[PDB]
């Protein structure tokens, strides 16, 4: 028993179901605007569609009752749905509204907290980069590029932290310290590398360079990790390497042969097959050793560096996450203004979200100002740019849109300070434009009208049914062309052999591309003035009527 | 065009006593108990149809 079991019966027991019923018999929930739509459509597959206030006549409701099929899952669907009162929030607006509703407002001091964590993550990863002798090589390579004049002074740095003169001298002393600490490699070298890294902390690289350096170190670590994974894969899977002893002997170094030669000494039969692919495996171990020879430090500090970079990145990512979910409400608040420029609401809020992400990433708390005011600028800029760009069907550059808007504002102003209206000349008056381009921009403003717009109802006529295609040449003209070809073929047949070939070849009559004088002469092997003269003599002699009368009348 | 409510609530939500409602909507027949017997004040018109 429910509040619909008594309805579904009526529906087919009394033929129909008036609106009043399906209105009051609903539970309490999913009353949402037109949530009924789905239950009415299900009830419609049984035969109802009652009119305004339940009329009757009309013995015809069973053809449409049969025209809605046996398969009645719907019945089950409705039952389940209306027997659970899970909010059937179909409209994405509501669900997103709740999703944002979950994250409470991250107050001011929380925001400065997360800003400190972001800064700390970035600084952590920057220190981590400092710590392997293949990152300063490329630094100096592109610094020389910039100084040697193979690059530009603004393509590598955007101001240090505690003038080009100062940068040049610091890189001189960097070169000196670097070379001395590389020579001194043979304990002491680790301390001197630490001191070089501590001086290198001074540098700030252009964002693109920071991305490229993290990417170069990422791809070298990719080579390391892929080589290690493939070596341990080939070993454990082809040599049947017990994975606990794998851990014990292989783990720690992954670079020396001690576990290699202990496993081959282990006397296992797969240990003997180990030579079958010893060349490959040991070549991969050697390549890894060379990679660490250009690393140079060890095989544990690679682990340390990758884990610290991941940790820092994760921290920063999480902080930015916090900020964005806290300011989503701000984004939507700013969105409400632009809703009615022929774009959907949710697209706007998404553009605002992108602007908020950028703002968050570029925000500086040390300036001492509140975050919301700063983010507003990027959210509004992004929203405006997206509405401008994705709005019109025939996309229009943003400056032209701004000019159209300005024109509109001026038009309205003058229309209401003038009474009648502004003529295009008067608009040109208020603008410095040459008055010529005013009408041009006025033309540009027209928003294509919908092809399906209903015409004055002679019912079931739309607009598309009128527009005719001028492309189609009339069948008359095709008959004309056929007659033309026939008459030209007969008059050519009247001509001599070589005159015929001259006229056919100079043009395309009965052949593909038409050959010019020199190529036709080549095909005759006589290429000279005589061939054009033959063309001209044929033309002149065909001027005479009786040969021309057929085409003389054929002119149009 | 909402759900269907019962309707004396309206007629009572203006702060209306049940007794006053009965006095508004129905004439009254008053009986007297005395001598352990019962009598009714008869208006013959009202008997039509019984
Ligand atoms: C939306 C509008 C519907 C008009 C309509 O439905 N009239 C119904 C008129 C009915 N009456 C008054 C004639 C009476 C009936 O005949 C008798 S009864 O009242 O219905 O009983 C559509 C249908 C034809 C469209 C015009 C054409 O594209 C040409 C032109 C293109 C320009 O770029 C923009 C302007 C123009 C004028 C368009 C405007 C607009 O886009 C129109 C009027
Ligand atoms: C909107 C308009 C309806 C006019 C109408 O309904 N008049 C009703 C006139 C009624 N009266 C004045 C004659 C009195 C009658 O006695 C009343 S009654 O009709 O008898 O009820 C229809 C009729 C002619 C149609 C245009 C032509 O195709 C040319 C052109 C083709 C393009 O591809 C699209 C644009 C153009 C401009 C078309 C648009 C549109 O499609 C028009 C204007």
């Amino acid at each position: 028993q429910s509040q619909l079991k008594l309805l579904v019966t009526r529906g087919k027991e009394q033929g129909y179901l008036t609106y009043a019923e399906v209105n009051d018999h609903l539970p309490e929930d999913i009353v949402d605007s037109d949530q009924i739509e789905d239950i009415i459509q299900m009830i419609n597959d049984m035969g109802i569609q009652v009119m305004e206030e339940a009329p009757d006549a009309d013995d015809l409701m069973l053809a449409e009752n049969t025209a809605d099929e046996d398969a009645a899952e719907a019945a089950a669907q409705v039952l389940s749905s209306v027997e659970s009162e899970i909010g059937r929030t179909t409209d994405p607006v509501r669900m997103y509204m709740r999703e944002m509703g979950t994250v409470e407002l991250l107050t001011r001091e929380g925001e400065i907290d997360i800003a400190k964590r972001i800064e700390d993550g970035i600084n952590q990863v920057q220190c981590s980069v400092a710590e392997y002798p293949e990152a300063i090589t490329y630094l100096l390579e592109q610094y020389d590029r910039v100084e040697a004049e193979e690059a530009r002074l603004s393509d590598l740095i955007t101001g240090f932290v505690d003038d080009p003169e100062l940068a040049r001298e610091k890189f001189a002393e960097l070169r000196a310290q670097y070379v001395v600490t590389r020579d001194t490699i043979k304990a002491t070298a680790q301390e001197e590398i630490l001191k070089l890294s501590e001086v290198f902390k001074q540098f700030r690289l252009v964002p693109k360079q920071f991305d490229y350096l993290v990417n170069s170190m990422r791809v070298m670590m990719d080579r390391v990790r892929t080589q290690e994974r493939l070596i341990m894969k080939l070993c454990v899977e082809q040599c049947k390497m017990p994975k606990k002893n794998f851990i014990t002997l292989f783990t720690g170094n992954e670079t020396s042969d001690t576990w290699f030669n202990a496993a081959i000494a282990m006397n296992k039969p797969w240990s003997e097959k180990l030579h079958d692919v010893s060349e490959e495996v040991h070549r991969a171990l050697q390549k890894l050793q060379q990679i660490e020879e250009e690393t140079g430090l060890t095989i544990e500090q690679v682990k340390d560096i990758n884990r610290r970079m991941s940790i820092g990145e994760a921290k920063a990512r999480r902080a930015k996450k916090e900020m964005v979910e806290a300011n989503l409400r701000l984004v939507i608040s700013i969105a409400k203004k632009y809703t009615n420029r022929g774009l959907q609401f949710l697209d706007l809020i998404q553009e605002g979200n992108i602007g908020l992400m950028k703002a968050v990433d570029k925000f500086e708390y040390r300036r001492g100002y509140k975050f919301s005011t700063y983010a507003t600028w990027w959210i509004r800029q992004a929203i405006t740019r997206s509405i401008a760009d994705q709005a019109r069907t025939i996309r229009i550059p943003v400056h032209m849109i701004e000019t159209i808007n300005k024109l509109n504002r001026i038009s309205r102003q003058m229309l209401q300070e003038m009474g009648r209206e502004p003529t295009p000349e008067e608009l040109a008056e208020r603008m410095l434009m040459p008055e010529d381009k005013i009408r041009k921009v006025l033309k540009i403003a027209k928003e294509p009208i919908s092809m399906e717009t209903p015409i004055g109802d002679d019912e079931d006529s739309h607009l598309g049914d009128f527009i005719e295609d001028t492309t189609l040449e009339l069948p008359l003209d095709s008959a004309t062309t056929e007659s033309l070809r026939a008459a030209t073929h007969d008059v050519l047949a009247g001509l001599t052999a070589r005159e015929a070939k001259v006229l056919r070849m100079r043009f395309g009559i009965d052949m593909n591309t038409d050959y010019t004088l020199e190529e036709v002469g080549k095909q005759f092997d006589v290429t000279r003035e005589r061939i054009r003269q033959i063309e001209a003599k044929a033309l002149r002699k065909l001027r005479h009527p009786s040969r021309s009368e057929v085409l003389r009348s054929f002119l149009d | 065009r909402r759900r269907k409510l019962p309707a004396t609530i309206i007629l009572r939500a203006l702060n209306y006593t049940t007794e006053q409602i009965l006095d508004l909507f129905f004439e009254k027949v008053i009986f007297e108990i005395r001598d352990n017997k019962l009598q009714m004040e008869l208006v013959p018109e009202r008997l039509r149809g019984e």
